[PDB]
RNA sequence: AGGCGGCCGCCCCCUCGCCCGUCACGCACCGCACGUUCGUGGGGAACCUGGCGCUAAACCAUUCGUAGACGACCUGCUUC
RNA sequence: AAAUGGAUGGCGCUGGAGCGUCGGGCCCAUACCCGGCCGUCGCCGGCCUACGCCGCGACGAGUAGGAGGGCCGCUGCGGUGAGCCUUGAAGCCUAGGGCGCGGGCCCGGGUGGAGCCGCCGCAGGUGCAGAUCUUGGUGGUAGUAGCAAAUAUUCAAACG
C-alpha cells in the first residue's frame, strides 16, 4: 500500500530515483521529512545552481511560464516531476499517487517511516566531501517555514521519546515474563527451528 | 480460504527505445529480484482480473461483473527478475501500475 | 448448423483493416477506397514508422482458405432454377446467393429448390410475406 | 538598438499587475510583529476621509 | 538483401506460343508431350521452333 | 407533412409550424433554445418580459460579438439579448399551437414544449454599393420552425 | 491535515475468548478458470417505516455613485 | 567576455550516474537461423479448364522510366443467359453480414417508380486531390464591421 519514507539523510537523485521507479509499479510512497534530504557538492555551489534556476523565467511573461517553488517539498516534487512521463497520462497518474510533506502530518507520525539504504549519505558518499541540507536552502532562498517546522519537530521528537520510553518499559516487562518459567515446551522446539 | 496466487505487477509491453511489441509483456513479480530467483516461476500462469459491466464470467455457479485475460510466463527477462509473459490476448495497456496474479499451477514442485 | 460442409482449416486473413487511403480522414471529397501515393515528399510512399500501411503482396491469403466465408462455403450467385441447378454437383463446398433484383415471387420457388437439392444459401429468409 | 538617449522607465512593474481590487474596504496585509514585553492595544481601526 | 548480385529473374524466353492457331497449338500439345516424354532432341528442337515466332521461322526455298 | 421526433402519441400532443418567415435564423434558434423544455404559461410571461426586457434570452452558441447582460444569471451564462421581432413570431407560434390543441381537446392548462426545430429557410438576396463600384450580396436569413406540445403528468 | 485507543463502575452471558489427545458429522457437487478479502466498497435518482429537529438565501427588477464601455463593484426599502 | 530564459536531452549525479583500462550478464532492427502464408523467377512431373493441376529450390525495397496481369471500373455495339424484375430495375443512404492484398464487389434493411445486368468479342469524348482549375452551391469570418457630410425635433388627435 504505502511507502512513508523517512528524508533524513538521503540524497536527491537517488532517492528521487528510486521513488519515481517505485510509484510508476503503483506502490503509494511518501517522502516524509522532505526538508532533511540532503545533497552532494558544496552549499554555495548548490544555492547558485538554485539562483540559476530562479534566473531561468520567461521574459514575456514571467507568471504564464515557469513556476519556481521554494518549499523543499514542491523541490523535490519537481525533481520527480523531471523524471516522471507527467506529459502523458502515466506520469500524471504516477505525480497522483506520490504525495510529499515538510514535516510530519499527524498520520506520519502515528505510523512507522521507512530509510530506503542505496541513497544514504553515508553509502553514496565519501565522508571528506562536502554536502548540503535542502531545508538550509530553502530557507536561505524564498521558503520562509524553517522555524515553524523546526519548533513542531521538536514538538513530535518529544512526543516521541515519551512514547518511546513506554514502549521500552512494555518491552522490560516482557522480556521479564520471557524469563519467568512455564513455556519451555514450545521454546525447545522453536529454537530447533529457528528461535 | 487464503491467497493462492502470487503478486506481481503489470510493468509494460516488451519494447525497445521507440518501438514497442504488445505480443509480449513484462512483470516484476515481488519476492524475485534476481536473475537466479526468476527460476521457478517459469511456466506459470497468469491471469488479469479487470471487471465490466456486462453479466460474462466463467460458469462456476454465479453469474458476475469479473473478466480475466488468461496467460502465462514465457521466460526470464533481465538481471533484476522481471519476467516476459504472453497472453492470450493482448493487454488493454490501462493495466500498467495494476496486479496480475501468478497462479502457483503447472510448474514442477 | 444447416448442412455442415466439409474440412474446413483455421481461416486467418493475415491482417483485416481494408487498408485506409491516406488523408481520407481529413477531407470528404477523398472516398475510403486505397489508391497508391505517387508524390515525392510523401510519408506513406517513403513508408516512415507510424504511418498508414501500403497493401502489397505481403498481404496474401492462403490458397486454401482464399475466398471463403465463415461458415466454411464459398459464394455463388444465382438468379433462376437453372442457375441453382448447376450445383447440384459440389453442393457441399459452393454454396447459393440469390440476386438482389430477383422477387419474392421466383424467390421462393429458388429457396425450395436449394432446400430440395440440399445447396446452402446465404439468405433463405429475406424479403418474405 | 542603441537606443542612444536612455530614458528611466514609466511606471513601476511592481505596482503593475493593475486590477478593479475585490475588496472596497483596504484589508491589511500584514499587520506589526507581537512581543510580550509590550502591553496589550490593537493596531488597526477604520475611518472615513471627510 | 540477400544476393549481391543484379536481379535477371526472367531469362529471355517464350514458352507459350503467342499465336491464337488451334492448329499450332494442338500441335505444341502433342510435341511438347513427345519433348518430355521420349527424351528426343529432336522433338526438343522441333517444340522450339513451334514456340517460335513468324518471323523467325523464314520460308524455305525449294532448291 | 413530416418532422423531426415525433412523439409518443398524436392524442396527448399538438404540433405546429411556420414557413418561410422573415427572422433571423440565429436569434430564433438561441430563443428556442431557451423555450424548450418549459411550461406553456411560463413560456408566455418569458417572452411576453422579453419583449418588455425584463428576462433576456442567453445567447449560448451564436455568441460572436454579443455585449453582456445582468439579467442572464439566471441562465448561468454572461452574455445576453432581447429579440423583439423572434419573441413576436415564436409567441404567435405559441397562439396557434395552443388553438391546435383546442382543436384537437387536449387539458390545455397543461401543456410543455417537447419538441422544437429551427432550421434555415431558402434566403431572399438584394444588393449593397460598396466602394470601387462593386456590388456584394445582400441576403437574408428565414427559417422553418416546428414545436410539439405534449400534455405533462 | 484530529476519531481510534487507555482507565473506573455496571450491563445478558462466556468459566470452548487458546495448545495436545478421542469420536462422528456437515455437498463427498465424481480432474479443472474469475474462489476466498478492509464491502453494512464511492456517489447520484427513487421505494415503506421509528425517534429527534429545521421553517431560509441568492439572482433579476427599482434605486444608488464611493463605480461605471457592457458586464462587474459599494449601497436603500418598516409602516416608524 | 554577448546580448529573451536554457540546455552532457532533461532530472540529477561525487565510496560515481565523471574520467581511463577492463571482466561476467542483460535489452532490441524490417540484420541472421528455424517455421507458416502470398507472389516472382528457375528447374520439372502428369494423356487433368493443358491458358488447368501439382513437385522442389532461391529470392521479394525503390523516384524518373519500361513491361506483364487484372473475374478492377464507366459508356455504347454484335453475339449470348427460354437472364432479372411494378409480388418493385436504375439511383441514393446505411452503428448490417461478407469476399479480394487492392482496383472494387455480392447480399441484408429503408426511399424510389421503369428500365437493368452476367459471359465472349468490339470501340472509346473511359477513372481526379490539386492546375491563383471552369460552372453551381455552402461555412468560419459573423449576428461582427457597418446603417455618423450638411444644427432638430416635440405633444395631442384621426384612419388603422
Ligand atoms: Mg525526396
Ligand atoms: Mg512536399
Ligand atoms: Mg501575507
Ligand atoms: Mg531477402
Ligand atoms: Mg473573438
Ligand atoms: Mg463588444
Ligand atoms: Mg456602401
Ligand atoms: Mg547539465
Ligand atoms: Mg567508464
Ligand atoms: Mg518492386
Ligand atoms: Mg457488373
Ligand atoms: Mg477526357
Ligand atoms: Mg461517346
Ligand atoms: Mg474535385
Ligand atoms: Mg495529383
Ligand atoms: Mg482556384
Ligand atoms: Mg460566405
Ligand atoms: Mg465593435
Ligand atoms: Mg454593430
Ligand atoms: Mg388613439
Ligand atoms: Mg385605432
Amino acid at each position: 500500500q504505502v511507502l512513508v519514507l523517512d528524508g533524513r539523510g538521503h540524497l536527491l537523485g537517488r532517492l528521487a530515483a528510486i521513488v519515481a521507479k517505485q510509484v510508476l509499479l503503483g506502490r503509494k510512497v511518501v517522502v516524509v521529512r522532505c526538508e532533511g534530504i540532503n545533497i552532494s557538492g558544496n552549499f554555495y555551489r548548490n544555492k547558485l545552481k538554485y539562483l540559476a534556476f530562479l534566473r531561468k523565467r520567461m521574459n514575456t511573461n514571467p507568471s504564464r511560464g515557469p513556476y519556481h517553488f521554494r518549499a523543499p517539498s514542491r523541490i523535490f516534487w519537481r525533481t520527480v516531476r523531471g523524471m516522471l512521463p507527467h506529459k502523458t497520462k502515466r506520469g500524471q497518474a504516477a505525480l497522483d499517487r506520490l504525495k510529499v510533506f515538510d514535516g510530519i502530518p499527524p498520520p506520519y507520525d502515528k505510523k512507522k517511516r521507512m530509510v530506503v539504504p542505496a541513497a544514504l549519505k553515508v553509502v553514496r558518499l565519501k565522508p571528506t566531501r562536502k554536502f548540503a541540507y535542502l531545508g538550509r536552502l530553502a530557507h536561505e532562498v524564498g521558503w520562509k517555514y524553517q522555524a515553524v517546522t523546526a519548533t513542531l519537530e521538536e514538538k513530535r521528537k518529544e512526543k516521541a521519546k515519551i512514547h518511546y520510553r513506554k514502549k521500552k518499559q512494555l518491552m522490560r516487562l516482557r522480556k521479564q515474563a520471557e524469563k519467568n518459567v512455564e513455556k519451555k515446551i514450545d521454546k525447545y522446539t522453536e529454537v530447533l527451528k529457528t528461535h | 480460504s487464503g491467497r493462492l496466487w502470487s503478486k506481481a505487477i503489470f510493468a509494460g509491453y516488451k519494447r525497445g527505445l521507440r518501438n514497442q511489441r504488445e505480443h509480449t509483456a513484462l512483470l516484476k513479480i515481488e519476492g524475485v529480484y534476481a536473475r537466479d530467483e526468476t527460476e521457478f516461476y517459469l511456466g506459470k500462469r497468469c491471469a488479469y482480473v479487470y471487471k465490466a459491466k456486462n453479466n460474462t464470467v466463467t460458469p462456476g455457479g454465479k453469474p458476475n461483473k469479473t473478466r480475466v485475460i488468461w496467460g502465462k510466463v514465457t521466460r526470464a527477462h533481465g538481471n533484476s527478475g522481471m519476467v516476459r509473459a504472453k497472453f492470450r490476448s493482448n493487454l488493454p495497456a490501462k493495466a500498467i501500475g495494476h496486479r496480475i496474479r501468478v497462479m502457483l499451477y503447472p510448474s514442477r514442485i | 448448423a444447416a448442412l455442415r460442409p466439409l474440412v474446413k482449416p483455421k481461416i486467418v486473413k493475415k491482417r483485416t483493416k481494408k487498408f485506409i487511403r491516406h488523408q481520407s480522414d481529413r477531407y470528404v471529397k477523398i472516398k475510403r477506397n486505397w489508391r497508391k501515393p505517387r508524390g515525392i515528399d510523401n510519408r506513406v510512399r517513403r513508408r516512415f514508422k507510424g504511418q498508414i500501411l501500403m497493401p502489397n503482396i505481403g498481404y496474401g491469403s492462403n490458397k486454401k482458405t482464399k475466398h471463403m466465408l465463415p461458415s466454411g462455403f464459398r459464394k455463388f450467385l444465382v438468379h433462376n432454377v437453372k442457375e441453382l441447378e448447376v450445383l447440384l454437383m459440389c453442393n457441399k463446398s459452393y454454396c447459393a446467393e440469390i440476386a438482389h433484383n430477383v422477387s419474392s415471387k421466383n424467390r421462393k420457388a429458388i429457396v425450395e429448390r436449394a432446400a430440395q437439392l440440399a445447396i446452402r444459401v446465404t439468405n433463405p429468409n429475406a424479403r418474405l410475406r | 538598438s542603441h537606443r542612444k538617449f536612455s530614458a528611466p522607465r514609466h511606471g513601476s512593474l511592481g505596482f503593475l499587475p493593475r486590477k478593479r481590487s475585490s475588496r472596497h474596504r483596504g484589508k491589511v496585509k500584514s499587520f506589526p510583529k507581537d512581543d510580550p514585553s509590550k502591553p496589550v492595544h490593537l493596531t488597526a481601526f477604520l475611518g472615513y476621509k471627510a | 538483401g540477400v544476393d549481391i548480385r543484379h536481379n535477371k529473374d526472367r531469362k529471355v524466353r517464350r514458352k507459350e506460343p503467342k499465336s491464337q492457331d488451334i492448329y499450332l497449338r494442338l500441335l505444341v500439345k502433342l510435341y511438347r508431350f513427345l519433348a518430355r516424354r521420349t527424351n528426343s532432341t529432336f522433338n526438343q528442337v522441333v517444340l522450339k521452333r513451334l514456340f517460335m515466332s513468324r518471323t523467325n521461322r523464314p520460308p524455305l526455298s525449294l532448291s | 407533412v413530416r418532422y423531426s421526433l415525433d412523439p409518443e402519441n398524436p392524442t396527448k400532443s399538438c404540433k405546429s409550424r411556420g414557413s418561410n418567415l422573415r427572422v433571423h435564423f440565429k436569434n430564433t434558434r438561441e430563443t428556442a433554445q431557451a423555450i424548450k423544455g418549459m411550461h406553456i404559461r411560463k413560456a408566455t410571461k418569458y417572452l411576453k418580459d422579453v419583449t418588455l426586457q425584463k428576462q433576456c434570452v442567453p445567447f449560448r452558441r451564436y455568441n460572436g460579438g454579443v455585449g453582456r447582460c445582468a439579467q442572464a444569471k439566471q441562465w448561468g451564462w454572461t452574455q445576453g439579448r432581447w429579440p423583439k421581432k423572434s419573441a413576436e413570431f415564436l409567441l404567435h407560434m405559441l397562439k396557434n399551437a395552443e388553438s391546435n390543441a383546442e382543436l384537437k381537446g387536449l387539458d390545455v392548462d397543461s401543456l410543455v414544449i417537447e419538441h422544437i426545430q429551427v432550421n434555415k429557410a431558402p434566403k431572399m438576396r438584394r444588393r449593397t454599393y460598396r466602394a470601387h463600384g462593386r456590388i456584394n450580396p445582400y441576403m437574408s436569413s428565414p427559417c422553418h420552425i416546428e414545436m410539439i406540445l405534449t400534455e405533462k403528468e
